[PDB]
């Protein structure tokens, strides 16, 4: 059960599914917890006298903020997510998170197309770390325009490639990936020319 | 004569007008022709208006008193009839036309059965008598009426639930109001009446078309008249359910749009593979066919037509037919660019604008297959544009068209959109269709952000226009909480329309957070929509919204176009921006954009111009000066656009009917040949760019229009029609006028500039300086246009930072969600409405006020093309096209470019109103006004006549204005400020005069002592106009000055200042010091509160103030805390019996509720036929509000005060705006009068210059040196008469605690600490101090009065200090100024190491002993144990100081304490001891986790009823921690100072209150009787009996913020530095 | 006069944009020519021995960032910022002669933190160095 905290109901959903959650084991997860730091307060309070099921979890996320409580940090566990260290990093992301089914499809050419989407994704992700030089600002290039891109190449791909085990690569369509991720999915938040 | 025959045609009218009566469904007889009754009524009221202006009113005065107390009434009582008759008729039709309402409300239609029955009673009794006289003289009738309005009022709100179960049935009905929605349903039966409400549920369908009977639906019409004719009309006979065959018409209006489409493609299949198309046939199909089948048809046979040459293209040998394509497009572009040039009707040439538009598209697309070199139809190039496919095989008609971009597929809604502004397809707009259909097919949400003005939410709208969508426009804002956008996204999702959210991010961040939770459910049932899996026979897909399952329609999609970086906006969450697919909309195509305008308005050098054009707007972007109100994007370029073609349409008409008084002769082609487009588009940039220019920037722009367009010259046509009425309105308006370079040629300029921008823009901005002639030229606009062209104009004069944002555009109850009106919300409604003829007039509103944007941008909508206000509750009010939003600001730095870019600046500088155009305007009101309400106005005109050679250009008050303005003044100085004091100040002149003439009825005053007077006065109220808010110093340079550059005789003394001299009624410059006398003050009346003792400053401003009060005029006093100011403002006031002062301590919290509860105890509102008026309750006596500290309310981070702005209105317009029902409050006998600190000290805001305008501002600065020597001698004289052998010690007494106070204030400073203000207060103190301790002692040797003098000293300039070297400088130097000041004395007898005196050990207040005083404090302490508080303690030192310290301030009237301190010293345990050693009770609140306001109140209510009517002292303690909110403060600050709080007794604890106050005064011996004097009597018997203690921990932030927060806390709190132990 | 002939540093300068439109609007002027079609033309001058020609406008202080300029000739450098002595801003007519496929446009900020753009100068590549790497290497013009 997912809540997104930050409504006057959307407490009285946290607790409720709580509540449930600990009693039958489920997980649930409560999203930008840091706008509610006073309610933090409180589900710490209750977090500690308590006693939940085996496989309950608990997902608090936030947005390291300094107004979360602090008592909250030492008794959870944090977990920080942030840019890949490096473009090594960056694909090795990137190729364990898209399913293993996914890039082995009909065509042979898909796994190579997935690759170069992500040594793009890589490349363009590490050149924000260089602000002035690597763009003109802190584009926010992530996972959701990897996810949008990966689509339009299964979608396009599919198109072309109807069911054949192998594809010529000239008959890959170059023009529609490269322009609809100069345009739409990269170059949506491109604001330069 | 003509008199009587007034009184005789309103006698004939009324008593034979009957009310028309008509059959409303065989129940009732209604009454209709409501505005020829309210108009006759108007004209007979003007009449009796025009009645007593006559000189023979006298002996008709009583016959038109009694008419026009007739026609109120008529007026009165129909007003209200109009409103009930309404109500009932759309009430009565939902409980009779449903039969289910029985049920679910039964209570509710018993009671409105009642009220039914009782109205159709009355309707049978007006039916008996339908004369207008004896319907109004029936008994108890308009009081039936009221009632009648509140049960129908009662009875329409409890319908909601009703409602919100309505719109389930029709979902377009949640975008209707439930005011509206009422209308709909019970006037199911009389459709006529809901022709107002298809516009805000249909896209353009406006109306419906009905036969004879009005029992069929015909088809559907939009706003323009375009009418579509339904294939099978629905009939409501069948289907009378209100939802029932509404939706029988929507799903009508598909159908039939569909199969017109199909027959249109068919014919225009004709003009396509045609190498020559006919003018005439073509024209012809454009008539035929809707505007948005035309382009749809257009579009479809374009993309057949690619489609077909690229699949002949196969090969790529084929001779490439796509020229064939570009040859039919081009050719068809010439046969539209050829219709265009001539004229056509306004719905055809709207139609050949759109062609147009989308061909010139078609062309370029065509052209870049043909560059490109394309031969396939699955290359992306192709597959990337937007593609129509038509499918005439396709058995359902709404799935024939089918519309593709790259991978998207989408199906036209066939929504009848009208005749709508179609966009340019720009390079930009086709990347935004791109990445929005690519979001839509990914079933995400789209969101376009980037700067203002780029093309966010039109390129949204044009995309959701094109797929034939039903888009919707909402006004987001921080009032768009989880529940409203929930119940929006309910109907967007049954409806199946877009929602086009626009300023999404102006949501609260915890909001957007909220509603990503809704939006992510939503898309999740959208994409399992998609699936092929899903079959339309299984349950219709749903998603949870508000814990309900909602049907989502396929066709639904939300859009959300942001700013990313403006101010007033919050940031996204992560979770919520994956939801959504952003676009970059920065930089738009405005040269295209340019080009295709230009070439669908018929320009022939529409390339020309366009690349001369967006060059030159981006040469002004970055030559011109950076201005707050400069806006160089493509708003401003598409204004100039659209001002090009309606110049040139206007133009062209203009030389048609010039040939027609020449001759005959008509040819288009000629006309348009001979056409100057130049000057066409140089004309459209000066009407809409000059006026906000600022004065060096015109001649840039000049310049640069000059160099893009050479040898091109613009001269403006004369509006010589307006000019006239211009001439007559100033005139009657005592305002100057002038043509070109005349004196007020600029002004008037700006009148014409502001009259052409409400021409073109429905939105306005006056920027420009306080005091810019802004409010009188469009006040003379709006009355000239009225006599002009004959329309009534009103305005609605709205100060939008003097209410709070809910109280101006309206709340959402978060319980009920009922909506209630804001001001402004019912302003614009009541305007939409029309109930009384308001479409009729030219309705303007104007926000004047500050403009930020909190709540600017919810008029983003209504200011945009849009011209919609947004709801939170879904509800949408179109801006009707006779209203002008209008802005009067003098500053734009804190609004965003959203605003600035939306409307049409007018920048009214400060040399637009000169000086002397002020002068005039005074010196015609002298000349014409009386001052009275005539010898009082020949007075005047002679006393101009003697002022007008000094009111002249570089005369006596120019020269000296301007030498003023290099002095500095305690306040900023304004130029109106100077001469708003000045007029104010010459008023009070001639009123000398007048009063002279009648003290000396024989001898009245001459000509030759009238020059005298006047000229000798003139400068006397210069010097005190000009410097009255300055330091002495500048006071006397100003006095040079004038002595330097004057002619009138002027004093002869060598050193003497001008400002020391007044004028008297005999025409000589007379000394102030004659009027300074050595006064004895009485004994017992030694430093008294109400004793002044009269010195050279005291006369010199109590003349001054009763100058300005005497007229009523708003004033404040300026200056450090203690000099004076109340003083000499009460001092004045006593010369005046017919005025009242009421005590307000403002405070940083302070908002306009502490002026209303004020107004709500003091004064009462009254209906009069002119409108509300609030008046204080007594009669005869005008209130005077003191603020006391009117610039210490704080600053929001938009740099305004609600408090001051709401007193700016209250001051300049005489009113304000009641937030109950909306209505404009007059004020009447009510004055204003402001004390405050100099801007520049700590906590203190300087003022606003629109509110330092109207009010006069004088310095009272502290007392010199020789000021208090002889205001404290003659204490010390009075005081020492007591002892008549220490009568020769006064001298040195005074002298000694003058040069000690002197040395204290310089050596302690608030640079130190924020609590070292050393003022007169504190002599004062010091001279009660001595005077209490001497009052008893029979006699005393001269030690011994050194010893109390030292003892005062100690206990007022120690006590507050904080470190210890700073007590020891001050034990040390009143030892030294004791010697200095009293040689030859037993220093040891007097200045003893400890200095204790205490009344405990004796009746008289003598020195005590420590030793002898710890035995007797011992031995109290051991009583107080076992009676209080069995806590022992510990005494040493500091502890019988310090109870000595409390005991002295708990025998004071209104003795207040402050204890600074760690915790744990003792502060609260000593104020317990000592308390009840003095016989107080103490009270302290039980303060805990749940406590809040409303328990605080409780409790100071209870202390004040035992201390105020029960005669019981109380020692009420409070702690710093108790205060757990800022509302505990600003009580406390108001009953530290008044002993009361104005609000705090209301409603029934107010009549228990008075009762308890009547019997206590009985107790007293006083029988009280009115509530005036018991509460007078209450607020006395509170400031003796009740004494705060106050504690607090020694912190360093937080005493500055007290000091800020609570004023009070050190002004009337005796503070003392407990410390920690030392 | 004078004032046609001094060199001005663009950083200096409170808003730099309205100097580039006043030189145009010069040109424009002097020569009876319309302002939408003049054209600006760079030419970075060795030191200061090329003389102003009616049209030139010498630049000061502009800093070249990741390539050096020799004989009006970019290569790109290791170097962080390389100093142009003196830039010559002509304006000349608009010819529509296309590019050179040797021509890229570079950015010329007025600060390091690239936020705002001045305007837009078209250098010329030598040898046989990527107009594509220019791009990529981030190679700019800073004001200042
Ligand atoms: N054309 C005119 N001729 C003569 N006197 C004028 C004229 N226009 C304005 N005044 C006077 O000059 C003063 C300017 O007041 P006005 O209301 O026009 O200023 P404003 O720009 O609206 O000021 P604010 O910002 O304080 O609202 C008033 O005293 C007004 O009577
Ligand atoms: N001419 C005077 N005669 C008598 N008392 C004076 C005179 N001038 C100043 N004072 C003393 O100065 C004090 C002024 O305090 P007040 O006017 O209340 O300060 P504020 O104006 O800041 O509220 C009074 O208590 C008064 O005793
Ligand atoms: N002079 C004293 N001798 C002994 N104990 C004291 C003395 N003054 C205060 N106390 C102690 O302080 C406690 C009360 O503190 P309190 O006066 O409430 O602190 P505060 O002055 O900060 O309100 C008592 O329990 C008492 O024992
Ligand atoms: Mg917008
Ligand atoms: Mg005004």
């Amino acid at each position: 059960t997912s809540i997104a905290i930050g409504s006057a109901e959307g407490f009285n959903q946290a607790d409720k599914a709580i509540n449930t959650a600990v009693k039958s084991g489920r997980w649930v997860m409560l999203k930008n917890v840091h706008l509610a730091p006073g309610w933090l307060m409180q589900l710490e309070k209750k977090l500690h006298s308590l006693q939940p099921h085996a496989c309950f979890r608990l997902f608090l996320t936030m947005e390291i903020n300094p107004k979360v409580p602090v008592n909250l940090l030492r008794a959870g566990r944090i977990f920080v997510f942030e840019p890949p260290p490096g473009v090594k990093a960056n694909m090795l992301r990137t190729f364990s998170s898209i399913p293993v089914s996914r890039i082995c499809k009909s065509p042979n050419e898909r796994a190579r197309l997935y690759f170069l989407l992500a040594w793009f994704h890589a490349i363009i992700q590490e050149r924000l770390r260089y602000a002035p030089l690597g763009w003109s600002k802190k584009y926010e290039f992530g996972e959701s325009d990897l996810r949008s891109a990966c689509d339009t190449v299964d979608t396009w791909l599919d198109d072309t490639a109807k069911g054949r085990q192998n594809i010529s690569p000239d008959k890959i369509p170059w023009s529609a990936l490269k322009t609809l991720m100069a345009q739409s999915i990269y170059g949506g938040r491109v604001d330069n020319e | 004569m003509a008199l009587e025959e007034f009184l005789k045609q309103i006698r004939e009218v009324w008593n034979t007008y009957e009310l028309d009566l008509v059959n409303y469904q065989n129940k009732c007889r209604l009454i209709r022709g409501w505005d020829d009754l309210f108009n006759k009524v108007k004209e007979h009221i003007n009449s009796v208006s025009a009645m007593k202006l006559s000189p023979y009113y006298k002996v008709f005065e009583e016959d038109a008193l009694s008419w026009e107390d007739k026609l109120n009434r008529i007026m009165a009582l129909f007003d209200v009839w109009i409103d009930v008759q309404r109500r009932w008729v759309y009430l009565e039709g939902i409980f009779t036309g449903s039969a289910d309402i029985k049920h679910l409300l039964p209570v509710e239609t018993q009671r409105f059965q009642s009220i039914s029955t009782e109205f159709l009673a009355l309707m049978k009794k007006v039916s008996k008598s339908p004369l207008v006289m004896d319907v109004l003289n029936i008994q108890g009738v308009q009081r039936s009426l009221e009632r009648l309005a509140d049960l129908l009022g009662k009875i329409q709100k409890a319908l909601g639930e009703y409602l919100e179960r309505e719109r389930s049935s029709f979902p377009r009905f949640y975008f209707v109001g439930d005011e509206d929605l009422l209308e709909i349903i019970g006037n199911s039966k009389n459709v006529a009446k809901l022709q107002k409400h298809f516009k805000k549920m249909f896209a353009g369908v406006s109306s419906i078309i009905l036969n004879e009977d009005n029992s069929v639906v015909l088809g559907i019409s939009s706003r323009e008249g375009e009418e579509v004719m339904f294939k099978t009309p629905v009939s409501i006979t069948e289907h009378p359910k209100i939802n029932e065959w509404l939706t029988l018409v929507e799903k009508e209006m598909r159908v039939t749009l569909a199969k017109l489409l199909a027959e249109s493609v068919t014919e225009v299949e004709i003009f396509g593979k045609a190498t020559s198309i006919d003018p005439n046939t073509y024209i012809t199909w454009i008539d035929k066919y809707q505007a948005q089948l035309v382009v749809l048809s257009a579009q479809i046979a374009w993309s057949e037509n690619v489609e077909t040459a690229l699949s002949s293209m196969g090969g790529g040998g084929d001779a490439a037919p796509l020229h064939s394509v570009l040859s039919n497009v081009e050719v068809t572009l010439n046969v539209l660019a050829d219709s265009v040039l001539m004229e056509q009707p306004p719905l055809r040439r709207r139609k050949l604008e759109h062609l147009i538009t989308e061909l010139v598209h078609q062309r370029d697309v065509t052209r870049s297959l043909i560059k490109s070199k394309i031969d396939n139809a699955k290359s992306f190039e192709w597959l990337s544009q937007m593609r129509f496919y038509f499918d005439p095989k396709q058995t359902d008609v709404l799935q024939q068209l089918s519309i593709q971009m790259a991978n998207a597929k989408f199906n036209y809604g066939f929504e009848y959109l009208g005749v709508q502004d179609k966009l340019v397809q720009t390079p930009l707009t086709d990347r935004c269709y791109l990445t929005m259909t690519q979001a839509l097919e990914a079933r995400l949400g789209g969101s376009p952000f980037g700067p203002a003005g780029t093309g966010k939410t039109e390129s949204v709208k044009a995309l959701g226009h094109q797929l034939g969508r039903f888009v919707l426009v909402f006004n987001c804002d921080e009032t768009f909480d989880f529940q409203a956008m929930g119940r929006i996204f309910v109907g967007l999702c049954q409806v199946g329309a877009w929602g086009c959210f626009d300023e999404f991010n102006r949501l609260e961040e915890r909001m957007l957070s909220a509603v990503s939770q809704q939006v992510q459910c939503i898309q999740e049932a959208l994409r399992e929509h998609s699936n092929p899996n899903y079959d339309k026979t299984s349950a219709p897909i749903t998603c949870e919204l508000l814990n309900k399952q909602v049907k989502v329609s396929p066709d639904m999609a939300i859009f959300i176009t942001m700013n990313p970086g403006y101010a007033g906006r919050s940031n996204l969450p992560d979770n919520l921006k994956k939801l959504f697919r952003s676009l970059a909309m920065t930089k738009p195509d405005r040269q295209l954009i340019a080009q295709v305008m230009l070439y669908s308005q018929g320009f022939r050098t529409a390339e020309v111009l366009a690349n001369k054009i967006v060059p030159f707007f981006k040469l002004c972007d970055e030559q011109l000066s950076s201005q707050s109100h400069y806006d160089f994007g493509l708003r401003a370029l598409k204004s100039v656009l659209v001002s090009a073609g309606n110049v040139k349409r206007e133009r062209i008409q203009k030389i048609k009917r010039e040939k027609e008084e020449r001759g005959e002769a008509v040819d288009e082609g000629e006309i348009a040949e001979n056409l100057p487009e130049q000057e066409i588009l140089i004309q459209s940039v000066c009407e809409t760019m000059v006026p906000k220019l600022v004065a060096e920037d015109i001649p840039l722009l000049f310049s640069l229009l000059s160099d893009v367009f050479p040898g091109v010259q613009y001269h403006r046509g004369e509006m010589t029609a307006l000019r006239e009425e211009l001439k007559k309105v100033c005139q009657e308006m005592y305002l100057t006028y002038g043509d070109g370079e005349e004196v007020g040629g600029m002004w008037v300029e700006k009148v014409l500039q502001l009259y052409q921008i409400t021409q073109i823009n429905h939105g306005l901005m006056m920027v420009g300086p306080s005091g810019s002639g802004k409010s009188m030229a469009w006040r003379v606009l709006l009355k000239a246009l009225e006599r002009l062209e004959g329309v009534e104009g009103v305005a609605h004069i709205i100060d939008p930072k003097a209410i709070s944002k809910d109280h101006l555009y309206g709340t959402l109850d978060p319980n009920t969600r009922e909506w209630t009106d804001g001001l402004f919300t019912h302003v614009l409604r009541k305007i939409i409405d029309s109930v009384r003829g308001e479409l009729q007039k030219r309705q303007w509103i104007v926000f004047d006020g500050d403009v930020d944007p909190e709540w600017v941008e919810n008029l983003n909508s209504v200011l945009d093309d849009n011209k919609l206000l947004t709801l939170p509750n879904g509800e949408r009010l179109s801006l009707p096209p006779n209203v002008r939003i209008m802005f009067e600001v003098q500053d734009l730095k804190y609004a965003t470019l959203a605003t600035v870019s939306r409307c049409g600046m007018v920048w009214f500088s400060e040399d637009v109103l000169s000086t002397d155009m002020i002068f005039n305007n005074f010196l015609a009101r002298l000349r014409s006004i009386p001052l009275d309400e005539s010898p009082m106005l020949q007075i005047q005109r002679d006393a101009a006549t003697i002022m007008q050679p000094y009111f002249t250009s570089n005369g006596l008050v120019t020269k000296a204005l301007e030498h003023a303005f290099q002095l500095e003044h305690i306040m900023d100085l304004t130029r109106l400020r100077c001469l708003g004091s000045l007029f104010s100040m010459l008023h009070q002149a001639c009123r000398n005069v007048a009063q002279y003439n009648a003290n000396h009825p024989d001898f009245p005053m001459q000509i030759e002592q009238l020059e005298r007077y006047i000229q000798r006065y003139l400068v006397y109220a210069i010097l005190w106009s000009l410097s009255g808010d300055s330091r002495l110093k500048m006071r006397a340079e100003l006095g040079e000055y004038i002595r330097r550059i004057t002619t009138v005789p002027l004093p002869t003394a060598p050193n003497i200042p001008i400002i020391d001299y007044e004028v008297s009624i005999s025409g000589e410059w007379s000394p102030w010091q004659a009027k300074v006398p050595q006064i004895e003050v009485e004994t017992h009346k030694v430093a008294a509160p109400d004793v002044v003792v009269p010195t050279l400053d005291t006369v010199r401003h109590e003349a001054l103030l009763y100058t300005w009060l005497a007229e009523h005029k708003p004033l404040v006093l300026c200056g450090p805390p203690g000099s004076g100011k109340t003083m000499t403002l009460f001092s004045a006031l006593r010369a005046l019996p017919d005025m009242e002062v009421v005590g307000l301590n403002f405070s940083s919290a302070t908002t306009p509720e502490l002026l209303l509860k004020t107004f709500d105890h003091y004064c009462e509102y009254r209906r009069t036929p002119n409108g509300v008026v609030l008046a204080p309750v007594q009669l005869g006596k005008w209130l005077v509000l003191f603020c006391d500290e009117i610039n210490l309310p704080d600053m929001d981070k938009y740099g305004t005060q609600r408090v001051i702005s709401f007193i700016r209105q209250m001051v300049e317009h005489g009113g304000f705006y009641r937030t109950s029902d909306q209505t404009w409050v007059k004020l009447e006998r009510i004055q204003f009068v402001g004390a405050c600190n100099p801007p520049t000290d700590p906590g203190r805001k300087p003022l606003s210059h629109r509110f330092l305008r109207h009010v006069p501002v004088v310095y009272v600065d502290y007392p010199g040196p020789a000021s208090l020597t002889q205001i404290y001698g003659t204490f010390n004289r009075a005081m020492l008469r007591l002892i008549p052998s220490l009568r020769t010690y006064a001298e040195p007494l005074t002298a000694a605690m003058v040069e000690f106070y002197t040395m204290s204030q310089e050596r302690f400073t608030q640079d130190t600490q924020p609590h070292y203000i050393y003022s007169p207060r504190e002599m004062t103190r010091w001279v009660r101090g001595i005077f209490e301790a001497l009052r008893p002692l029979e006699t005393l040797p001269v030690e011994g009065l050194i010893r109390i003098w030292a003892h005062e000293a100690l206990r007022l300039f120690q006590d507050r200090l904080v470190e210890d070297e700073e007590r020891r400088w001050t034990d040390e130097n009143i030892d030294t100024v004791a010697l200095k000041h009293f040689p030859n004395i037993d220093r040891e007898k007097a200045m003893s190491r400890p200095i204790l005196y205490s009344n405990w050990l004796s009746k008289d207040y003598i020195p005590v002993d420590q030793e002898e005083l710890r035995d007797y404090v011992k031995a109290r302490l051991k009583v107080f144990y076992e009676e209080e508080l069995d806590v022992p303690l510990v005494l040493f030192n500091e502890v019988l100081d310090h109870v000595l310290r409390i005991d002295r301030i708990f025998r004071q009237p209104q003795g207040h304490l402050l204890l600074i301190g760690v915790s744990g010293a003792g502060k609260t345990t000593l104020s317990r001891f000592v308390a009840w050693m003095n016989g107080l009770s103490v009270y302290q609140i039980k303060v805990h986790r749940k406590y809040t306001g409303e328990d605080f109140d409780e409790d100071l209510r209870t202390v004040l009823r035992r201390s105020g009517c029960k005669n019981e002292k109380i020692a009420f303690i409070m702690d710093e921690s108790n205060v757990l909110d800022s509302g505990f403060l600003e009580r406390m600050n108001t009953l530290l100072a008044n002993g009361e709080v104005p609000g705090l007794f209301e409603g029934d604890e107010y009549a228990t209150l008075m009762t308890q106050c009547k019997e206590g005064a009985q107790k007293e011996g006083l029988m009280l009787d009115s509530h005036e004097e018991l509460y007078k009597w209450f607020t006395s018997q509170v400031i003796r009996n009740l004494h705060v203690v106050f504690t607090m921990n020694p912190s360093s932030e937080g005493l500055k913020d007290r000091a800020a927060t609570s004023p009070a806390l050190f002004n009337r709190c005796v503070l003392n530095w407990f410390g920690d132990w030392s | 006069k004078e004032l046609k002939n001094i060199h001005v540093c663009l950083g200096g300068l409170f808003v730099p944009e309205a100097y580039i439109t006043a030189t145009r609007q010069y040109v424009a002027q002097a020569n009876s020519w319309s302002l939408e079609e003049l054209c600006l033309e760079v030419n970075v001058t060795t030191s200061q021995g090329a003389t102003l020609d009616a049209c030139s406008f010498g630049v000061t202080g502009l800093k070249l960032q990741g390539a050096t300029c020799n004989n009006n000739k970019l290569s790109l450098s290791n170097a962080i910022s390389t100093a142009l002595p003196l830039t010559q801003l002509r304006w000349v007519k608009q010819t529509n002669t296309e590019k050179k496929a040797s021509v890229v446009t570079l950015p010329v900020y007025l600060n390091f933190t690239r936020a705002d753009l001045i305007f837009t100068v078209d250098f010329e590549i030598a040898t046989k160095e990527d107009p594509r790497s220019f791009y990529e290497r981030g190679v700019a013009v800073l004001c200042t």
